[PDB]
RNA sequence: GCCAGGGGUUGGCUUAGAAGCAGCCAUCCUUUAAAGAGUGCGUAAUAGCUCCUGGUCGAGUGGCGCCGCGCCGAAAAUGA
């Protein structure tokens, strides 16, 4: 996902918003600079990609940079972002979140339940070369009440995690229904 | 060279039969000459075994019927190896019997001469597909083969 | 519950921290107006939603009423309200997520929350998930 | 908008009855350029009309989110 990057300086923060240009910042160990990216362009780019896929940023210098959305500040009250962060990479190992896919239906939902996915992404310490678009998780034999922890995932070559190997990826939860409602509001 | 009136669908065994419902509120309030119309029912189930034959009845324009004996529903071929007399109440979580994808291959050659399906490789998934939504699964070996 | 006794009124100042991001489930329901949601209000929603999709998906009540709503017994001025008539409330400020659903397709988790909002005083706005995480 | 055609299957289960159509559980294939084991009404249960096709037609259409302004919701006692 590419996106045209623009340079901001003294320009007042809000006024940029009145241009549909959401203000922002790129930076890292060897750099710091103010920026501002068009909201519509950003949106289309972000939705699909988010904080997993890497987004290159083209400056008025003919520069292509391998940035990542470290964080993004949103305006509570009508979900809409005020400020974005971009982390410039190089080729040294780096931490970031990677997406998740859960194939097949567990012995839970297939019988009668609901898939309670706790994460949609896991934290990994990996180099800009390796940036897996998804991590397979064979959630087939997950009976109602069981769960798959961080200690059993499809870790591709040279991709060691970053969170506790005891942290839980997700869980198979009980379906709530009306048959409960007689006992719930009862005792 | 013949006249008809209306189509009606009935379910009943082959050979043993009486005017009892739901065949009652059927050929009863419309009249039926079961004096000779049944001498063609005992010659049509003479050497034919028992089952649940839905003879596709189509009331003529002369107050008769087109007794064309068809092949039993795909709910009788599955409980033919399970011995049961019904089906599973929730096809999904519970499993009454676990037949084979082999018994579906030679009980379906009894369901093609009437059904509108050509070869049998398609008639293998019809009897194994109508079994899916009734509470029973199978197991195979050959399959696609391919490369 | 434990806490301790009756608390003061307060003021529904702005929207500041009153606001979130969908954390659990596929869709979401959030508040556009500041207000004092009650217990039985939330309950009025809890039920309706489940009565919609019996044997359906799992519901998450993200907000929680720990503010003692006080009241007075039909007279006048001696002492402060024995209150607790309505019970305990939640300070809900615009942008705040209130009801998360899952295990239900659009048409399900859409006609589920909307109904909720109608057992709800303020105005609401169902939500997808875009991608805005953290 | 119109003309015409409009399978095993009557899905399995429940039920006095549940025939695409009270309730429950679900993910077959075949004639085919097309017809959902099923959108609604209907019958005691059906059939049936309709929300499938080719042609005629002849160029756009359907749905969704947001804004500015307005519309219903809006009934009182001396005359407006």
């Amino acid at each position: 996902y590419r996106l045209k990057a623009y340079y901001r300086e003294g320009e007042k923060p809000s006024a940029l918003r009145r241009a549909g240009k959401l203000p922002g910042v790129m930076y890292n160990r060897h750099l710091n600079r103010k920026v501002y990216v068009d909201l519509v362009e950003f949106d289309k780019v972000f939705r699909q990609a988010s904080i997993h896929h890497v987004i290159v940023l083209e400056l008025p210098d003919g520069q292509s940079l391998p940035t990542l959305v470290r964080q993004v500040n949103l305006d509570k009250r009508r979900r809409r972002p005020e400020h974005v962060d971009f982390f410039v990479l190089s080729d040294e190992p780096v931490e970031m979140y990677v997406p998740l896919r859960f194939v097949g239906t567990p012995a839970g939902v297939r019988a009668g339940g609901v898939l309670q996915e706790i994460h949609r992404d896991i934290l990994v310490k990996v180099s800009p070369r390796n940036i897996p678009e998804f991590i397979e998780v064979d959630v087939s034999g997950l009976e109602i009440g069981d769960s798959l922890h961080a200690s059993d995932l499809k870790l591709p070559p040279g991709v060691e995690l970053a969170v506790s190997p005891e942290e839980t990826i997700a869980a198979v939860v009980p379906p709530e229904d009306v048959e409960k409602l007689a006992e719930e509001a009862a005792a | 060279m013949k006249k008809v009136v209306a189509v009606v669908k009935l379910q009943l065994p082959a050979g043993k039969a009486t005017p009892a419902p739901p065949v009652g509120p059927a050929l009863g309030q419309h009249g039926a000459n079961i004096m000779e119309f049944v001498k063609a029912f005992n010659a049509a189930t003479a050497n034919m075994g028992d089952a649940i034959v839905p003879v596709e009845i189509t009331i003529y324009a002369d107050r008769s019927f087109t007794f064309v004996t068809k092949t039993p529903p795909a709910s009788y071929l599955i409980r033919k190896a399970a011995g049961l007399e019904k089906g599973a109440h929730k096809p999904g979580r519970e499993k009454v019997g676990r037949i084979t994808w082999e018994q579906v291959l030679e009980i379906a050659k009894q369901k093609m001469p009437d059904l509108n399906t050509t070869d049998l490789e398609a008639a293998a998934r019809m009897i194994a597909g109508s079994a899916r939504s009734m509470g029973v699964e199978v197991v195979g070996a050959p399959e696609v083969k391919d490369a | 519950r434990m806490k301790y006794r009756k608390q003061q009124r307060g003021r529904l100042k702005g929207a500041t921290k009153g606001g979130d991001y969908v954390a659990f489930g596929d869709f979401g329901l959030v508040a556009l107006e500041p207000a004092w949601i009650t217990a039985q209000q939330i309950e009025a929603a809890r039920v309706a939603m489940v009565r919609h999709f019996r044997r359906g998906g799992k519901i998450f009540i993200r907000i929680f009423p720990d503010k003692p709503y006080t009241k007075k017994p039909l007279e006048v001025r001696m002492g402060k309200g024995k209150g607790n008539v309505e019970g305990y409330v939640a300070v809900v400020k615009p942008g705040r997520v209130m009801f998360e659903v899952a295990g239900v397709t659009e048409e399900q988790a859409m006609e589920a929350l909307r109904i909720a909002g109608h057992k709800l005083p303020i105005k609401t706005k169902i939500v997808r998930r875009d991608a805005y995480d953290e």
